[PDB]
């Protein structure tokens, strides 16, 4: 079933906090092109 | 490196052309996002191999408000995971199902908005060449969303079969902001051929409903002759963006 934080109510109050307070994204998530070149298909 | 397992599957968000896209949270922030689920065999199975490559390293490189996020990426035996930035109002094609058609304050900030992200995306020499509504999503306020990167919105050039520089996104421009108010495309036909006759003849008809101040943005953005086409800078300034673009910033 449908987890309670992927639940409409909970859920928007989770995106208020995401757009208003923004996360370092490009630190967290830092190495770009991490997974390879093009061999990715085997 | 990511795993399906660093990530809480929610639920989906819908099907598309190589896989569904499930809403997802990675456990080490909580962070919300999407993760757009490809399959390998059918990538292969139809040569899209080679997009696939492209529409990756742009977003290695690319970073705008205005432009969909790609997080990451990653691969296990049968998918590649693309970690996306989550689009709450989901897309704007259905929000243009629903009422039909814009109003002229929505339509002029959806246009500073696209405006101003293919800007962007020219300078860093990127030409996105296919923007509809089906490619559009929409941010937690509503702002403007470029996501991916058809008959009715190809320009002449590329109808005819001549070489095509960046300005197709600016006669592009010109069709979406058409279909924005009016709810259709401007250059309808129930034939390939008819279609193909109205593109190159610019046969533009406006409605009655339109004001003057759009139907100028409009055509001069629908131009034939490619140089012609009102540049980017030239749409954020016109009248009538300025005077009903309403961009949260
Ligand atoms: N970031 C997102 N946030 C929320 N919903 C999304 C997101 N991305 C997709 N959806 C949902 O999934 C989208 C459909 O899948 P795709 O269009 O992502 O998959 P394609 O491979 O592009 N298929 P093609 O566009 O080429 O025909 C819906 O617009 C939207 O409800």
């Amino acid at each position: 079933p449908i987890p309670a934080w992927a639940s409409g109510n909970l859920l928007t109050q989770a995106i208020r906090q995401q757009y208003y307070k923004p996360i370092d994204v490009d630190r967290m998530y830092g190495t770009i092109d991490s997974p390879k070149l093009e061999e990715l298909f085997n | 490196k990511f795993t399906i397992d660093d990530f809480d599957i929610g639920r989906p968000l819908g099907k598309g052309k190589f896989g569904n896209v499930y809403l997802a949270r990675e456990k080490q922030n909580k962070f919300i996002m999407a993760l757009k689920v490809l399959f390998k065999s059918q990538l292969e199975k139809e040569g899209v191999e080679h997009q696939l490559r492209r529409e990756i390293e742009i977003q290695s490189h690319l970073r705008h408000p205005n432009i969909l996020r790609m997080y990451n990426y990653f691969h296990d035996r049968k998918r590649i995971y693309l970690m996306l930035e989550f689009a709450p109002r989901g897309e704007l094609y259905k929000e243009l199902q629903k009422h039909g058609r814009f109003d002229e304050q929505r339509s002029a900030t959806f246009m500073e908005e696209l405006a101003d992200a293919l800007h962007y995306c020219h300078e860093r020499k990127v030409i996105h060449r296919d923007i509809k509504p089906e490619n559009l999503l929409m941010g937690y306020k509503g702002e403007l969303k470029i996501a991916d990167f058809t008959l009715d919105y190809l320009p002449p050039e590329m109808i005819e079969g001549k070489t095509h520089d960046e300005k197709v996104d600016l006669w592009c421009a010109g069709v979406l902001c058409y279909e924005f108010l009016v709810g259709m495309p401007p250059f309808d036909s129930p034939s390939h051929t008819e279609t193909h006759r109205r593109i190159v003849n610019v046969d533009l008809k406006f409605p009655p409903f339109l004001s003057d101040g759009s139907k100028d943005l409009i055509s001069k953005l629908l131009r034939y002759h490619p140089p012609q086409r009102l540049p980017l800078k030239g749409v954020m300034e016109h009248p009538w963006v300025k005077a009903n673009s309403r961009r949260v910033l």
